[PDB]
């Protein structure tokens, strides 16, 4: 899977 | 009308209430403030914490666009706005950086594709309200915590007066309730 | 020259601060 906003923020 | 660390504690209640009590038509306000903190002190956070909470909020922009029924060319207007075609810390880093980029063209190209009337519409619709619903905002919340701190620790020791003292100046001789905005801002960062 | 010093001397856009005192009361 290709980075979304949505996983990107929740991440970390 | 003031400057300093006053101006900026009001600006980061504000955005704070904005935040907490998702009020999206308020968040265009929260990115200008970020955009102004970002262009004198890019020092207060790394550059991916800073990037991580615009897109947050400028997604959230465009999906509430959307989820509240706006024609689509509006939709696809403020998409442009908030994600154009072009395109800056020490540690400004080229992995951080991709996956940056990379976040903002499948935003770009998911909202397009929805633009485009697909004939499982319906279903991407339920599916983006999902993806950007509330752990995405709990998140988002969080990274507007963690930046309104370190802006706190960049000011000098706060003062719970000047709010009703600026208001006053601006709303002579009337009288002005205690906000409790500023009071629930200064409960979460701790104040005396 | 310092992180404090600079952020202390910010100066916010006019009608970010006006957006943020009527919304604050």
């Amino acid at each position: 899977k290709r980075m979304t906003i949505s996983r990107l923020v929740l991440e970390e | 009308l003031v400057a300093g660390p006053a101006a900026l504690r009001f600006a980061a209640a504000a955005s704070w209430q904005v935040v907490r009590g998702r009020c999206v038509e308020h968040f265009p306000r929260v990115l200008e403030f970020l955009r102004s903190l970002r262009a004198v002190a890019p020092g207060l956070v790394r550059y991916r914490h800073h990037e991580r909470l615009c897109m947050g909020l400028k997604a959230k922009v465009v999906v509430e666009l959307i989820l509240q029924g706006r024609p689509w060319a509006q939709v696809l207007k403020a998409l442009n706005h908030h994600f154009p075609e072009s395109g800056r810390d020490p540690k400004a880093t080229k992995q951080d950086l991709r996956k940056i980029l990379e976040a903002q063209e499948t935003f770009y190209q998911q909202v397009k594709q929805l633009s485009e009337a697909p004939v499982d519409l319906a279903s991407k619709l339920q599916e983006l309200e999902q993806e950007y619903g509330e752990p995405f905002l709990a998140a988002m919340e969080k990274l507007l915590f963690e930046y309104l701190c370190q802006l706190e620790k960049a000011l000098p020791t706060p003062q719970a007066q000047q709010l009703q003292d600026v208001l006053s100046w601006m709303q002579p001789g009337v009288s002005i309730t205690s906000s409790l905005a500023w009071r629930q801002y200064g409960v979460d960062m701790g104040w005396l | 020259s310092s992180l404090c010093a600079r952020v202390q001397a910010a100066r916010l856009p006019p009608q970010l601060m006006a957006w943020a005192l009527h919304f604050l009361m």
